[PDB]
């Protein structure tokens, strides 16, 4: 009774990295060897273990983060990390055990004028805590003139656009991001290798 | 919440909205200079529209800022390339009309031709048919038929064209607190905020007359030089005393006299370090150009270009199914996006101009994570420089037999050496009085200082002077000579390449420093070090952020533009020539004429 990555790793359509999709995964054999050979991963990087020892291990659920961003900010999806996407958008916990998994996307997500339906947060008033999520639309206030929900001077609304042109260079392209969190929780291990 | 931390964040807000602007922009640009349509034109008039109107909104946000509350010296920097409102200080039709303006000249001087008068439909373009003329000819009347027909067919449609351009260009100017549009281009020099490095819109006329000053005798010289060796291959029509006739120079201004090597090459029977043939017989095409030149860059321990631009970059002409604008151009779109427009042939001239366009891109590279304000050369002549410092090396005899472009036991001589220099001044020295004139031109008519019925005399009053250089048939005021050159009519400043000239030898003295170079500068060639390599990347990187006067020190050490080491790269030859020039005139009188 295999794992649905399918329908994670190979969704037509990806969340905005701002409001990031979780799904989560239980009841179900998962081989994450066949995983890290499916496809070229830009990026496949473990953290508290690693792949072919994952088939040895047994969790309560898998979490599957998703959700798309810059190359340039790839390196932001790791433990530590600070920048734009780590502080106001996703952040993954100092002690972190899953895998960060990204691949190139401009042939899905670019379009000639660009594509313009991904947002980031830009402005935050301080940073996220690991696995936050915020998708509030509140205008930002750099300052103390209060903004009463319009924009304006020192009034910013926080949430962004990529754009995504096919010709853009690879640091400004888009990637999808998968993130898998393992969860072992005092119940049965319902997600195994085989 | 300092009004410094207010101002910090109101750049992020911009620099996040004008990335896509821009690059939409860039993107219009790019089809319309490889493929000239009307479509094209509107599309490229919208997006700047766009981006105008954006850079409008936020200019007039950024100057509620003031500066006088700000310390960071490069929080400053970037709300003082916002201090004026741009381009949209024009009304509407004024601003429609501009474009209109600006698009017809640089669509004339692409698309333009002239037809034969033997065959009245046997029709050349500027680039290639009659640059090949202009290059390659040594029969007096095709020359002066080439260079008389621009200017005569072409040039006269630019002239009204130009008055308005001047009219339009100057209210923009005057409205953004300059001037005249000329104060408003010699501004990219300005500096401010910065105690011990200020720099003043006045004084680079004064440093460039002033300097300018030390290169006149050995300008004096090999305008002499040249000038006899001319009297050889136009039996009739050089007079010993006089200018040089402006169609016999080399191109079809005489903006740089290579072409006049195969003329006057002071030791012909030795090998040819004018590689062009040689590189013909080893069926080098344009990619092989570029890969060495890219080959060149890594030697140094800076990157490969990126796929993108070999994707995307147009190095030969596409063929007569698309109108494009062949002049070599450096494109950084945004986002990474780096790309050369340019119509390689297979000649010692295209090969050293993909060096220096290639060097001018590993400069966008090396700055692109500066913030988009400052995402610029240090002022123009910096961003014009570096390439040349790269083609000053792959210029040099021991670095051509190192690509295989001389015979493995090339032997170099004291006349190798003088068969070299001379043709690096052809194109180093013979530029500069060019350089000069022009702009200085451009200048007064933007000051308003020549009526318009004295364009075309004081044009070549000064051509005459200080060129040294004499139209070979008289031009009413219904021509626009300045226009028929490239930059004049595509609104472009030019006394970069001026003050680039300069810069470019004070680099390389201290790039050879680096490199442990050992001898004269003109035997050296920083391939291979990456030390030279990283003091220049280091330089590169910084961008705009440092104020030009500042970066310059920290390289060469000298907060100003200085004239000594080109002179000292030219000193042997110099004596040289003065020899040479013991039997012959030196220096020109301005009254003689090749009409009468
Ligand atoms: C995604 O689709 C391809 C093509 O059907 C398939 O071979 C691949 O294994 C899929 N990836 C995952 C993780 O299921
Ligand atoms: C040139 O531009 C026109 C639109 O003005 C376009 O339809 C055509 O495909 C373009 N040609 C090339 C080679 O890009
Ligand atoms: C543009 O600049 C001028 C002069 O600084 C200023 O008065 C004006 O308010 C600015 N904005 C607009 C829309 O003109
Ligand atoms: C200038 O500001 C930048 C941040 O915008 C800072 O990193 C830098 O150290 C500052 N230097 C000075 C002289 O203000
Ligand atoms: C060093 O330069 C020489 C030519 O001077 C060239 O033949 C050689 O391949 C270069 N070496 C490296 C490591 O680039």
């Amino acid at each position: 009774n295999l794992c649905p990555f399918g329908e994670v790793f190979n969704a037509t359509r990806f969340a905005s990295v701002y409001a990031w999709n979780r799904k989560r995964i239980s009841n179900c054999v998962a081989d994450y060897s066949v995983l890290y050979n499916s496809a070229s991963f830009s990026t496949f990087k473990c953290y508290g273990v690693s792949p072919t020892k994952l088939n040895d291990l047994c969790f309560t659920n898998v979490y599957a983060d998703s959700f798309v961003i810059r190359g340039d900010e790839v390196r932001q999806i790791a433990p530590g990390q600070t920048g734009k996407i780590a502080d106001y958008n996703y952040k993954l916990p100092d002690d972190f055990t899953g895998c960060v998994i990204a691949w190139n996307s401009n042939n899905l997500d670019s379009k000639v004028g660009g594509n313009y339906n991904y947002l980031y947060r830009l402005f935050r008033k301080s940073n996220l805590k690991p696995f936050e999520r915020d998708i509030s639309t509140e205008i930002y206030q750099a300052g103390s003139t209060p903004c009463n929900g319009v924009e304006g001077f020192n009034c910013y609304f926080p949430l962004q656009s990529y754009g995504f042109q096919p010709t853009n260079g690879v640091g400004y392209q888009p990637y999808r991001v998968v993130v898998l969190s393992f969860e072992l929780l005092h119940a049965p291990a319902t997600v195994c290798g085989p | 919440w300092t009004i410094e931390e207010q101002a910090k964040t109101f750049l992020d807000k911009f620099n996040h909205e004008a990335e896509d602007l821009f690059y939409q922009s860039s993107l219009a640009s790019w089809n319309y200079n490889t493929n000239i349509t009307e479509e094209n034109v509107q599309n490229m008039n919208n997006a700047g529209d766009k981006w105008s109107a954006f850079l409008k909104e936020q200019s007039t946000l950024a100057q509620m800022y003031p500066l006088q509350e700000i310390q960071n010296l490069t929080v400053k920097l970037q709300l003082q390339a916002l201090q004026q409102n741009g381009s949209s200080v024009l009304s509407e039709d004024k601003s429609k009309r501009l474009n209109t303006i600006l698009n017809t000249m640089s669509t004339i001087y692409s698309t333009g031709k002239v037809c034969n008068p033997d065959n009245p439909q046997e029709c050349l373009l500027l680039e290639p048919g009659l640059n090949e003329i202009m290059a390659n000819s040594l029969d007096y009347n095709e020359r002066l038929w080439a260079w008389e027909s621009w200017r005569s067919e072409v040039g006269k449609q630019l002239r009204p064209l130009y008055e308005e351009y001047v009219v339009l260009k100057n209210e923009m100017a005057r409205a953004n607190h300059y001037e005249d549009y000329g104060d408003y281009w010699r501004g990219d020099y300005e500096v401010n905020g910065v105690d011990g490095y200020d720099y003043s819109r006045g004084q680079l006329i004064e440093d460039v007359e002033h300097t300018f000053e030390e290169i006149k005798p050995l300008y004096e010289h090999l305008h002499a030089y040249v000038r006899a060796k001319l009297m050889n291959a136009y039996p009739s029509y050089i007079s010993p005393i006089g200018c040089l006739p402006a169609h016999l120079l080399g191109d079809m201004w005489g903006r740089f006299w290579t072409n006049l090597y195969s003329l006057t090459v002071p030791f012909g029977q030795k090998p040819n370090i004018d590689v062009t043939d040689a590189m013909v017989d080893q069926a080098w095409d344009a990619q092989r150009i570029f890969k060495e030149a890219e080959k060149f860059f890594v030697s140094v321990g800076l990157p490969n270009m990126t796929q993108g631009f070999w994707e995307y970059s147009m190095l030969t002409d596409p063929g007569n199914v698309q109108k494009a604008v062949c002049h070599p151009t450096a494109w950084d779109l945004g986002k990474g996006d780096f790309r050369i427009l340019m119509c390689t042939k297979v000649t010692m001239d295209d090969f050293l101009t993909a060096h220096h366009e290639m060097g001018h891109i590993q400069y966008d590279m090396a700055y692109a994570a500066q913030p988009f304000l400052l995402r610029n050369g240090a002022n123009e002549g910096f961003h014009e420089a570096v390439g040349e410092i790269m083609s000053l090396s792959a210029a040099t005899p021991k670095h051509l037999k190192s690509i295989g472009l001389l015979s493995p036991d090339f032997q170099e001589d004291n006349e190798t050496e003088i068969n070299f220099l001379l043709k690096q001044a052809l194109t180093i020295v013979g530029t500069l009085p060019f350089t000069y004139m022009l702009e200085k031109w451009r200048w007064m008519v933007f000051k308003g200082e020549i009526p318009k019925d004295q364009w075309m005399k004081k044009w070549w009053e000064m051509k005459r002077e200080i060129v040294g250089v004499v139209e070979p048939v008289p031009h009413d005021e219904t021509y626009c000579d300045p226009a028929s050159l490239f930059h004049v009519s595509n609104d472009y400043s030019f006394i970069r390449y001026y003050t680039r000239t300069l810069y470019q030898f004070q680099f390389q003295e201290a790039l050879c420093q680096a490199a442990k170079h050992e001898g004269p500068l003109h035997k050296c060639d920083i391939s291979n070090s990456t030390e030279a390599g990283q003091k220049l990347f280091n330089m590169l990187r910084l961008g705009k952020s440092e104020p030009w006067t500042l970066a310059l020190e920290n390289v060469v050490g000298a907060k100003n533009m200085n004239v000594r080491p080109l002179l000292n790269y030219f000193e042997p030859l110099f004596t040289w020539l003065k020899d040479q020039n013991k039997n012959s005139f030196v220096g020109w009188s301005t009254d003689w004429s090749p009409y009468a």
